[PDB]
RNA sequence: UUGUGGUAGACGAGCGUUGUAUUGGAGUUGAAGUCAAAGCGUGAGCAUUGGUGGAUCCAAUACAAGUGAGAAUGCCGGCA
RNA sequence: UUCUCGCAGUCAGACAGUGGGGGAUAAGCUUCAUUGUCAAGAGGGGAAGAGCCCAGAUCAUUAAAUAAGGUCCCCAAAAUA
RNA sequence: GCGAAACAGUACCGUGAGGGAAAGGUGAAAAGAACCCAGAGAUGGGAGUGAAAUAGAUUCUGAAACCAUAUGCCUACAACGUGUCAGAGCACAUUAAUGUGUGAUGGCGUGCGUUUUGAAGUAUGAGCCGGCGAGUUAUGAUAGCAAGCGUUAGUUAACCA
């Protein structure tokens, strides 16, 4: 039905056939992984996750999101600093999951 | 990061309210009536959205306060000159429109919001019964 | 007797907004072909009922 | 300079009650026109101290890279005669060495008017006094018309 | 090396310019001190002062 | 020696001057005005970036709070009891989610109860 | 079609023109003469005169329809002011601009000429994507 | 592992343009500037496409700077 | 933390606790001593609270645990006795 | 750049010492707008020439600000350094990007540089845009760095070719 994915600390549940974002992961363009940690498939819940239940993701893109203006600038002191942080990210759905 | 939660596509539709006021205390009726003109309880409730209800008040003449408050409590409010502050006693709103307080009262504990002046107003309050509303098929419950 | 600031554009064209004009009376001409104003003269010598002045 | 400015550098404005700025001297290094304190000066020394010791250190360095890799070779007093100031006969000596290649400068020790009056109208080849080139020429030149009495000369030379 | 190309062999070491930028760090001051006289302009020491 | 550089001045000013636009009047059309707005706004993203991930996590509280007080619990309790025993992975906002799930938020009900 | 009729640089307050200017934009093409010559303002006989050789040029030159005209547009651009002075007590001088407004009508007889600008920028950006995708082709 | 609060203050590493040097190059079958864009950049910057005008300019490496703008009740010019 | 070399900047300090001198054991007081802060460093709280408390900001984050403090509502979390 | 590219020390200021400005660019060749519609005309519009009418004597090009016009967005019950993060809704498809144009509504959010112990401050300065615009050199000393030579060692000035 869906599945709970911990991606670092960050969860995602996602539905079958639905492409979204998670953080990059250095994960293989356009493959097949078999991605264990996970939780809450289809009325299904172990206690620390799901026990002999892991999910088939396929990977689509990797990207970063749109450039972070950090600047460090205080008022009447002069110290101003400028950079981009393009924080990257991978864009992959769920297809066959497994139980 | 994100996963998008969802809310309603301007979806919002207000349900007309019954309760009367006998044995029931300001604070004590205000909070609830509060949560329910907001929708607080309701999960797809945002503060841009304020999914509520319409309330409808019967027979405000009845409510009651505990303690010497009638007698103690004064309410202030200035007008636009010097010696404007009508200052009345609980006392004095039990023999006058204490409809009015009922109002403000609630009023004072909405949200500071530009609509929460488009909220206060789907309370209706009455000292009596008679009202178009009725013919509106309102939901009648206790303690709203 | 001083100002503190420049008028805002946008308060500027909502002053002079209130410059806006309304329309000049009208009336066409019977006798003379042209198209003269309400309670006023038409350059063809006729007021209205009858020839009052010349041409001009 | 700041005291090249013309006519006295009264004040227009007074020492005060003015909205603006005073600025006492007119042609001040901010006003328009006039002032220069640092500007372009022709003062300059132009003169980085060179020592002989280091200087022959580098001509002998030059002439090893060069004598290493030759791309040009030897050429005699012979060939510099016989010929006249027409690059004719000399466009005709380099494309038969398809010496249209390199941008070379002929040394002259000799000083023979026949090659001499040569070498003037295509800039791609020219002469010069072999005593008178630097590894700015060198490098640049990519060959040279390496003279047969010099090469003894220039080794005892260094 | 060649006519169309040359590289240094650390020459051209850090310079300390002033009276231009804030963001370049260290800018119109960077040790003139606050309302001094050495603090001016060609105001410093005298050697028999 | 006068070097000729009046271009890229300008070239500066127009590429400070492109990021703003939409701003009402004259807040998009002079230079230091233009500057000043972009150290207001990027100061505005910082503080975003910094704490609207508390005030989503705030947001998540409350209306789980008014998803519970919809059940007749507390949040306390149920913090507590999922903290205590069966401790999952499952977080505020998929729980929210979970909620929007009809009857699938209730099956963890019976879930804690047991 | 845009029957534009240019004057260039009359003295006349770019404030005081657009008044009437714009008041008497939307009309057709004999409903605005008509109330121009009822009107006593001093911008009257001349934009009547401008408007008149407007009206002449376009059934002249091109030789549109005429009736089916409107007023479809009337602005006042900057025209290059003067600058003079003006004495004022204990001995001073106070500067003083003349006004002044390029003025120009423009006239349409279709409802359109809107959108076909906008058809005309679209063929631009068109052309522009298509010369930025055969740099991205052509690998 | 410390790391990154940081003015002043000390210090380092890079960027842009002008001209020289050479190596290359584009150019009326269209240089540069400008503007528009829903780009790349880590900030200095690099673009690209398209438009206007029609002839100069871009890139690789070293050198040299009247080299790097927000105020200066900055100067000049135009417009309020 | 000791030393050499070079470059520094700082002076008009302030706040609060504790010792105070003067006052009047008046300061939003002056002067010094220690502690901590700001100056030289933002953030959570108290209605804001330059120096009060908690605590020391690589960045992105719709993650968890807490500190001060809080849990009727405004604006977030509890009632049991 | 001589103030001084033009007929600039001109204009202009004062009685006089004295000062003391602004302004260059048609096009390849005028190849300069023949004829016509309106007016009084300039002019505009046609036309006509020249490849080229952003090529009209306004004449190398033609920025910013500003001024207006309307396409699509919304605003006439609303206490806001006017923005930001979410976002309805409206209209679209590109420098394909979980897009762009706009942003009902929610939350947060007291400019800058200055000297100040310390202002968001009613301290300070700014009408705006655009152009210019303020740590250099000559010689000498010293410390570091890089390089050469290097132990009767390295080194010329003045200079001469």
């Amino acid at each position: 039905m869906h599945a709970i994915v911990v991606c670092g600390s960050k969860q995602y549940l996602v539905h079958e056939n639905d492409t979204f974002f998670v953080e990059k992961l250095e994960a293989p363009v356009g493959k097949e992984i078999q991605l264990d940690k996970v939780l809450m498939l289809d009325e299904k819940i172990g206690a620390p996750y799901l026990e002999k239940a892991r999910v088939v993701c396929v990977v689509e893109k990797h990207g970063l999101q749109r450039k972070v203006n950090v600047i460090k600038h205080i008022s009447q002191k002069h110290h101003l600093k400028k950079y981009g942080h393009r924080q990257p990210y991978t864009k992959l759905k769920v297809v066959r999951f497994v139980h | 990061k994100t996963s998008m939660l969802t809310k309603e596509q301007a979806n919002k539709r207000r349900q007309w309210y019954i309760v009367d006021a006998a044995g029931l205390v300001l604070g004590k009726l205000a909070v609830k009536a509060a949560d329910l003109i907001r929708g607080k309880n309701k999960v797809d409730f945002t503060p841009n959205q304020d999914c509520g209800d319409y309330l409808i008040i019967i027979n405000s003449d009845q409510v009651v306060l505990t303690g010497n408050k009638k007698e103690n409590e004064f309410w202030y409010h200035h007008s636009q000159y010097i010696g404007g502050i009508k200052k009345v006693s609980g006392r004095d709103m039990l023999k006058k429109q204490s409809d009015k307080l009922v109002y403000n009262a609630v009023k004072g504990m909405l949200p500071d919001n530009r609509l929460s002046r488009r909220w206060i107003t789907k309370v209706h309050v009455f000292k009596g019964d008679k009202h178009n509303m009725e013919a509106q098929k309102p939901t009648t419950l206790n303690w709203s | 007797a001083v100002q503190q600031r420049r008028s805002s554009k946008h308060r500027r064209d909502k002053r002079r907004s209130h410059d806006a004009l309304t329309a000049q009376a009208l009336s066409v001409c019977q006798k003379c072909g042209k198209k003269k104003l309400f309670h006023r003269v038409c350059s063809c010598g006729m007021y209205g009922d009858l020839r009052v002045k010349k041409a001009y | 300079t700041k005291g090249e400015v013309r006519g006295g550098g009264k004040k227009p404005y007074k020492q005060k009650h003015t909205g603006k700025a005073r600025q006492g001297s007119t042609r001040n290094p901010h006003f328009v026109g006039g002032g220069i304190v640092f500007g372009p000066k022709p003062n300059r020394n132009y003169s980085l101290k060179l020592n002989k010791k280091a200087h022959t250190a580098a001509l002998h360095t030059v002439w090893s890279e060069k004598l290493a890799s030759d791309n040009t070779h030897l050429v005699d007093q012979n060939l510099f005669n016989k010929t006249e100031g027409k690059t004719k006969v000399m466009m005709q000596f380099l494309k038969s060495a398809k010496l249209l290649d390199k941008n070379v400068l002929f040394v002259v020790n000799t000083l023979n008017t026949n090659l001499e009056q040569s070498t003037s109208n295509i800039k791609n080849v020219q002469v010069k006094h072999l005593d008178k080139v630097s590894v700015r020429d060198l490098m640049l030149a990519n060959a040279l018309l390496v003279e047969k009495e010099v090469l003894k000369a220039l080794e005892g030379k260094f | 090396l060649n006519q169309l190309k040359s590289v240094p062999k650390a020459r051209n070491h850090k310079t300390k310019t002033l009276g231009r930028g804030h963001g370049s760090g260290l800018g119109k001051t960077s040790g003139r001190g606050q309302k001094g006289q050495k603090a001016r302009k060609s105001g410093l020491t005298r050697p028999g002062f | 020696m006068r070097i000729k550089g009046g271009k890229q001045t300008r070239v500066r000013r127009k590429k400070w001057l492109k990021q703003a636009s939409g701003s009402f009047g004259t807040r998009h059309a002079s230079y230091k005005v233009a500057k000043q707005t972009v150290i207001q706004a990027a100061k505005y993203a910082y503080r975003d970036r910094r704490n609207k991930k508390r005030d989503f996590r705030s947001l998540w509280i409350l209306r789980l709070n008014a998803a519970l007080r919809e059940q007749g619990m507390t949040y306390s309790v149920f913090i507590n009891l999922l903290k205590k025993h069966n401790i999952e992975i499952n977080r505020k906002v998929l729980s929210e989610l979970a909620i929007k799930e009809p009857s699938k938020f209730n099956l963890i009900v019976q879930k804690v109860k047991s | 079609m845009i029957a534009f009729a240019k004057q260039f640089r009359v003295r006349i307050s770019p404030q005081k023109a657009r008044l009437v200017c714009q008041l008497i934009v939307g009309k057709k093409t004999a409903d605005a003469q008509n109330i121009l010559s009822n009107t006593p303002k001093k911008a009257a006989t001349l934009i009547a005169k401008l408007l008149n050789s407007a009206i002449a040029n376009a059934t002249n030159n091109h030789g549109m329809n005429g009736d089916a005209l409107y007023v479809f547009e009337c602005v006042a651009n900057q025209g290059p002011s003067m600058k003079r002075t003006i004495p004022r007590a204990k001995g001073s001088s106070n500067m003083i601009t003349k006004r002044s407004s390029n003025l120009v009508v423009k006239l349409s007889d279709n409802p359109n000429e809107r959108q076909e600008l906008i058809k005309q920028q679209k063929a631009l950006v068109k052309k522009r994507v298509e010369g930025q995708q055969k740099a991205k082709m052509a690998r």
